[PDB]
RNA sequence: ACCCACUCGGCACCUUACGAGAAAUCAAAGUCUUUGGGUUCUGGGGGGAGUAUGGUCGCAAGGCUGAAACUUAAAGGAAUUG
RNA sequence: UUCGGGUCUUGUAAUUGGAAUGAGUACAAUGUAAAUACCUUAACGAGGAACAACUGGAGGGCAAGUCUGGUGCCAGCAGCCG
């Protein structure tokens, strides 16, 4: 109908969201290695010189 | 409202409170 | 030239003029009158514990339509009663009635924040445990 | 012609006794509950209601004093409710 | 009640923490010299700011003033001894002209890299951190060891290190033992 | 690219003929510049930066007719600045006309020394100030290598100027970018408007370039 | 009593910005980031509120002095186009 | 001549090798009034080097998404605008 349940119930969206498990990953290096990775990714491996840097460019 | 009439209403409230106090002074 | 005197022997009136004008501020007046200790729910206190009396929700303003889940808490330090906000999504059920809850400031200098009317305090801890640890299931309520 | 929506797991019907201001209403819920009803979303200024109107309202389990009105029936789906009889029939509400 | 010894802060975070150009410059300097955090750049900028404050205060004072002479040449000799200020410009007005990269350059990290015994800046960082480089038969496990001019000629791998000549180490010794056994 | 630039002004004609060699001749005799190509000819390396794009609306009977105000700053980082402010329908056209005005309004600045003089000037010569709207900008000389202590827009203006070290202080509603940049422009162009002891001796009033070279103008 | 010229003082007025302002405008609202002639009073966002209380004056009306709790993201000034 | 060797370098790949090292344990000795602990150092101690770095945020202010799914003025977010 208009509303699928009791409207004012607390923790509604949290309760009914689909629990999607964390995706397992390779370890992300931390510390000086992370700064080196960022430096390589931004100032020696310039990817999209057009426009801005556009870090995290949405895929479309 | 105008400031004039707000002032006058305040004066009338003071009227009532003053007569009440005078009756009980 | 200007309103203030300028002579070399006018320190007295300059000082007293500044001292009389300082009361025009709000921070200085609050600090010197010490209204925080006498009138505010906490006397110069960042946090304070209290007991949950009942479990209320309060509607928002015009531009924002919702009901923010609050809680009425009587402070233990002095006995005052204040409404407080249970911050996150599914935290209303976490805090049960008549349990000790540590209220904190709401971040807007003791004034209502956002669209929630007549509230000035968050909720940080309940029954000794923090709400943020409960909300991510890092800890659980002791249920005593 | 639209299908009439029944209550489910907490929502219940009621009748407006007197409508207050600032989007507030006094509603008699048919459990002997002279409750306060709050005009709510999808209901602010899209559908209008008045005194003595059949109403559907969701409760709040953390406070039973106030309750949030959700859907209004147009005096004909009210008749359908009346024949199927989920609400008490000891009340006459006609035109 | 014992007399305290004074701890003191050695850095100062910038007031605008979110400047795009400044963030990019900080990342450039971090990647160029293998700095672990951006607190390193803050520390060098704080040292430079103290140096500049002293230099400007001495500049305000009149020329040929005992304070100016004494502490100005003291700061000059200290900076040339560090090596950041070239001998050409011992004037106390080129002191105001130093850049943060100048002090960055004198780190034991970059000096080990320059000497070539470490072929990469991060290689220099790890080699320093593994207790290998010794500045005058004294190892330094600290990348920010400001190498002074009088002692730069004495950087080399330590004797205790395998590179300077000693037992190889855990992995090589274990492999040799395994080969000898089988 | 394609550029003919038939000169319509006598100054433009002289520049095209190659008779004016330095922009200092233009600034000295207070000549009026109306062709942006003159400034392009004299300063080949005028970089720019679009400071702000602002949507400005006019309420008509049908909807709200919206244009865009571009605030462009042009300069060469060697003591030459210009501040163009333009309004146009399309943003790209707004920026083009804004840089165009900015090139038209180039101005020289007088960089000086904070203390003793050792190398090239690093800061301004004296304290200067300007005021546009309610925004008053005060530029104050700073010791060598002190950076540009200024808000990002004013900082970019000084960087385009070539001033490497300077202190600033702004009073008013410095929020509005056009007012702040115009006030800073007034101050930095006023730097050459302050008589200083090292600028006291009189000169010989060298004849105007369009007087000595009037023949090469007046297209016949 | 007029006419012409000048001067002192007064209510004023026209033009203008070469000065000042957020502007409307001001010959002072100028000589203010190039900030200091002397001096008195007043204001520190809006509301609550010129309310309560306490003094004091008054026959009375009311005058003078005069907050806070709390609430609020604006209230307001000048001007532009509709 | 399309090439194209990559002639010269710089990254990306659960490919693949050899090194170095502590954080930990621990003979000792130093340390200490006696002991910890630190400095030194035997013998062990890295492959997913699982010896696994979090805390906040991704509309603006303010660096970083108009990607996917969920909820649809609810739940909630939001210091302010939203
Ligand atoms: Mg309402
Ligand atoms: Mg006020
Ligand atoms: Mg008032
Ligand atoms: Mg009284
Ligand atoms: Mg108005
Ligand atoms: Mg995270
Ligand atoms: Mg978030
Ligand atoms: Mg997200
Ligand atoms: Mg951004």
């Amino acid at each position: 109908g208009k509303v699928h349940g009791s409207l004012a119930r607390a923790g509604k969206v949290k309760s009914q969201t689909p629990k999607v498990e964390k995706q397992e990953k390779p370890k992300q290096p931390k510390g000086r290695a992370y700064k080196r990775l960022l430096y390589t990714r931004r100032f020696v491996n310039v990817t999209l010189t057009n426009g801005k840097r556009k870090m995290n460019p949405s895929p479309s | 409202m105008r400031a004039k009439w707000r002032k006058k209403r305040t004066r009338r409230l003071k009227r009532k409170r003053r007569k009440v106090r005078a009756r009980s002074k | 030239g200007k309103g203030k005197p300028r002579g070399l022997n006018s320190a007295r009136k300059l000082r007293v003029h500044r001292r009389n004008n300082r009361w025009a501020e709000t921070t200085y007046k609050k600090r010197l009158l010490g209204t925080a200790f006498k009138s505010s729910p906490f006397g110069g206190s960042s946090h304070a514990k209290g007991i949950v009396l009942e479990k209320i929700g309060i509607e928002s303003k015009q531009p924002n339509s919702a009901i923010r889940k609050c809680v009425r808490v009587q402070l233990i330090k002095n006995g005052k009663k204040v409404t407080a906000f249970v911050p996150n999504d599914g935290c209303l059920n976490f805090v049960d009635e008549n349990d000790e809850v540590l209220l904190a400031g709401f971040g807007r200098k003791g004034k209502a924040k956002g669209d929630i009317p007549g509230v000035r305090f968050k909720v940080v801890k309940v029954s000794g445990v923090s709400l943020l640890a409960l909300w991510k299931e890092k800890k659980e309520k002791p249920r005593s | 012609k639209r299908e009439l929506i029944y209550k489910e797991e907490g929502q219940e019907y009621a009748q407006i006794t007197k409508m207050l201001g600032n989007g507030r209403v006094e509603a008699s819920c048919f459990d002997g509950n002279k409750r306060m009803a709050h005009i709510r979303g999808k209901l602010r200024k899209k559908v209008w209601m008045g005194q003595g109107d059949i109403i559907l309202v969701s409760l709040r389990d953390f406070q039973d004093d106030q309750c949030d009105v959700v859907h209004k029936y147009n005096l004909d789906e009210a008749r359908t409710l009346k024949n199927q009889g989920e609400l008490p029939e000891n009340a006459k509400i006609n035109e | 009640p014992r007399a305290p010894r004074t701890y003191s802060k050695t850095y100062s975070t910038p007031k605008r923490p979110y400047e795009s150009a400044r963030l990019d410059a900080e990342l450039k300097l971090a990647g160029e010299y293998g700095l672990k955090n951006k607190r390193e750049i803050y520390r060098i900028s704080f040292q430079l700011s103290k140096i500049r404050r002293a230099a400007r205060d001495l500049l305000t004072r009149d020329e040929k003033d005992p304070k100016r002479l004494f502490e100005g040449n003291a700061l000059i000799r200290r900076l040339v001894r560090i090596g950041v200020l070239s001998e050409d410009k011992k004037k106390l007005d080129y002191v105001l002209a130093l850049k943060v990269e100048d002090f960055l350059e004198r780190r034991l990290q970059t000096q080990v890299y320059k000497l070539g015994l470490a072929k990469s800046v991060h290689h220099a960082r790890v080699l320093i951190s593994q207790r290998h480089i010794a500045v005058g038969k004294q190892i330094v496990n600290i990348p920010s060891f400001m190498v002074r001019l009088e002692s730069e000629k004495h950087i080399d791998f330590a004797r205790t290190s395998p590179f300077g000549g000693a037992r190889p180490g855990r992995v090589a010794r274990k492999r040799a033992a395994a080969a000898g056994g089988e | 690219e394609e550029k003919g630039w038939v000169p319509v002004t006598k100054l433009g004609r002289l520049v095209k003929a190659g008779k004016i060699s330095s922009i200092e001749e233009i600034f000295l005799h207070s000549l009026p510049v109306k062709e942006f190509q003159i400034i392009d000819q004299l300063l080949p390396n005028l970089k720019d930066e679009v400071m702000n794009i602002k949507p400005v609306q006019k309420q008509t009977r049908a909807g709200q007719r919206t244009r865009f105000k571009a605030v462009v700053v042009v300069g060469d980082s060697n003591g030459h600045v210009g501040l163009g402010i333009k309004t146009a329908k399309e943003v790209a056209g707004a920026i083009r006309a804004g840089i165009i005005i900015a090139k038209l309004s180039v101005i020289p600045i007088r960089r000086g020394y904070w203390g003793t003089n050792l190398g090239q000037p690093h800061s301004l010569a004296t304290k200067t100030s300007g005021k546009c709207g309610s925004v008053s900008v005060r530029l104050i000389p700073a010791p060598r290598g002190s950076g540009i202590v200024a808000s990002p827009a004013v900082k970019k203006l000084m960087q385009l100027a070539g001033v490497e070290d300077v202190y600033t202080s702004s009073t008013g509603s410095t929020r509005t970018l056009e007012n702040t940049l115009k006030a800073a422009f007034v101050a930095i162009g006023n730097t050459y408007g302050f008589l200083t002891p090292n600028l006291w001796e009189v000169q010989a009033l060298t004849p105007s370039p369009m007087d000595v070279y009037a023949d090469y103008a007046t297209a016949s």
